[PDB]
This record gives structure tokens, sequence and C-alpha cells, in this order.
């Protein structure tokens, strides 16, 4: 849960919301 | 030569490049409805990669840590951009800008793979110079088949 892992989880959360 | 058997960063970079190559192989025949899954699988292998890199960083000197974090941040920016070209392509499924949109998806995904390799290099250097590496073309082969 560093900044990179947090930033990435943010990006992944978007993809999941548009399938 | 570097021993890759125990090397989760290398293995995760290989999986990333394989997911980008699957995106490329499926794209031409994919309906817009199918664009989300193939970009998501790329992002899932990026999540694994960043996970294994994170696990390693506290064992490295601050110097290496900062520059490795520079490479990760770029990867995230690369995914954000692939997601943007994916959406453009979806919205142009039924227009004559569809092909160009898909070309720009492929460019964005290719750029991601290239930078995954660059992360691998900065990790290997950091290990090598921190006496963390273990001594003993496939990555480049994947990139070559992709470069076509």
């Amino acid at each position: 849960k560093t900044s990179a892992a947090a930033q990435l989880d943010e990006l992944m959360a978007h993809l999941t919301e548009m399938q | 030569n570097l021993d890759r058997t125990d090397d989760l960063v290398y293995l995760n970079v290989m999986e990333l490049v394989r997911a980008v190559l699957e995106l490329k192989n499926e794209l031409s025949q994919l309906p817009p409805e199918g664009y989300v899954v193939v970009v998501k699988n790329v992002g899932l292998t990026l999540r694994k990669l960043i996970g294994s890199v994170d696990d390693l960083l506290p064992s490295l000197p601050s110097s290496s840590r900062t520059e490795i974090e520079g490479t990760q941040k770029l990867l995230n920016k690369d995914l954000a951009e692939l997601i943007n070209k994916m959406r453009l392509a979806q919205q142009n499924a039924v227009t004559s800008l569809s092909e160009e949109a898909k070309r720009q998806m492929l460019t964005a995904s290719h750029t991601l793979a290239v930078d995954a390799k660059n992360l691998l290099d900065a990790v290997d250097q950091a290990k090598v110079l921190a006496n963390l590496a273990h001594g003993g073309e496939e990555l480049d082969a994947l990139l070559e088949e992709l470069e076509r």
C-alpha cells in the first residue's frame, strides 16, 4: 500500500466499474 | 548471467508482456464490448508486478528506491493512458475512426511493455549493486514478436 500500489488500485477500480 | 528461478520481478514482467501481446493478438476481431477485459488483464499483471517490487524496495538503498519508484509511477501513467485510448476506441466502434483508435491502443500498450522492461533493468541494477543478485533473451523475444 505504497503510493504506486494506491495509484494503481485507483486505476483498476475504474476498469471494473465499466464492464 | 542472472538466475531467474526465484525471481518474481522478472516473472511478473514476463506475464505483463504476455498480457500486452494477448491484447495485440485479440484486438483486430474484438467487438467494443470486449475491450475492457483485455486492458484489465494488463492492469492485473501490473498490480502483481508493483506488488513484488514494493516487497523488495525496503531492502535496497534509498538511491535505488527513489529511481525504482520513478519507473513504477511511469507504468501507472502508461496504464492510465491505455485506458484512455481504450475508451476512445469504444466510442468510435461505429465510426471511421475505429481503426486509428485501435492503432493508438496498441501504441499505448506497447509503450507499457517497453517500460516494464525498463523497470526490470533498474531492479536488476539495484540488486546487482546492492549484492542482492544471484548469478547463473526471452523477454526481448516477447518484445520482438510484439514489435512486429
